[PDB]
C-alpha cells in the first residue's frame, strides 16, 4: 500500500524541519520526492508565491497542482491512524488557495467593480485591504495617479492593472506583476 | 495614518 504511488512532489519556501518531515512522510506514502523542480514533478508544495519554483509552475506548468504545507502531514497522519483514504487522497482539500498570501488593495476603481474585485479576492483565498499599508502585496490601480499609487511605489509594492487578478484566477496561480503594468 | 493611505470614500470614486 503506497497511497501516493505515481506522485512526484517538490517543495518551495518551506521551513527546513517541515520540508524534511514532508520528504520523509511523502516517501513513506509512496511518492517520489524531488529537491530540484524536475520535469516529472506532478505536485508543488508551496509556502510562498515569491520563489523561482512557484513562478516556473505558474508560468510553464499548468499540469501541476500547487499544494498547501499541511497536505502531506495531514494525509500521512490520516493514513498511519488507520483512517479511510479515498481516490482523492485529500488533494482537493489541500489545494493551495489561488491568491495565497496576496494582500490586495485597490485605487481609482469605481463601483460596482470595486465590490466585484473584493468578492473575487476573498473567494480565491486572498486578503482584501481597503487601506494601503506596507504589508499590501498588490495594488490594483485604475490609473497611475493618487496617494495610494504614489505610496505603493515608495513602499516597493506591486502596482498592477485588474488583469493581474483575472489572469491569476484563470491560471489558478499568482502571476508575475511585470506583464500587468499600467 | 502612519504607514497608511486610507480607503477612498465611495463619493470620491471614478
Amino acid at each position: 500500500s503506497k497511497p501516493l504511488k505515481g506522485f512526484v512532489i517538490c517543495c518551495t519556501s518551506i521551513d527546513l524541519k517541515q520540508r524534511t518531515e514532508i520528504s520523509t512522510k511523502a516517501t513513506k506514502l509512496g511518492a517520489a520526492y524531488r529537491s530540484d523542480f524536475t520535469k516529472d514533478v506532478t505536485h508543488l508544495i508551496a509556502g510562498d508565491f515569491d520563489t523561482p519554483k512557484y513562478k516556473f509552475a505558474a508560468k510553464s506548468r499548468p499540469d501541476i497542482k500547487i499544494m498547501s504545507s499541511e497536505w502531506i502531514p495531514v494525509l500521512y497522519e490520516s493514513w498511519v491512524q488507520g483512517e479511510d483514504l479515498d481516490d482523492g487522497l485529500l488533494v482537493d482539500k489541500h489545494l493551495l488557495p489561488t491568491l495565497f498570501k496576496c494582500r490586495v488593495c485597490l485605487t481609482n476603481i469605481g463601483q460596482p467593480e470595486r465590490s466585484r474585485i473584493e468578492n473575487y479576492v476573498l473567494k480565491h483565498g486572498g486578503t482584501f485591504c481597503p487601506d494601503l499599508t506596507r504589508d499590501v502585496t498588490h495594488l490594483i490601480a485604475g490609473t497611475s495617479s493618487g496617494r495610494k499609487y504614489e505610496y505603493a511605489l515608495k513602499w516597493k509594492i506591486n502596482v498592477v492593472c485588474v488583469e493581474w487578478l483575472w489572469q491569476s484566477i484563470q491560471r489558478n496561480a499568482v502571476l508575475e506583476p511585470q506583464y500587468f503594468q499600467l | 495614518g502612519y504607514g497608511r493611505v486610507e480607503s477612498t470614500p465611495p463619493a470620491f470614486l471614478p
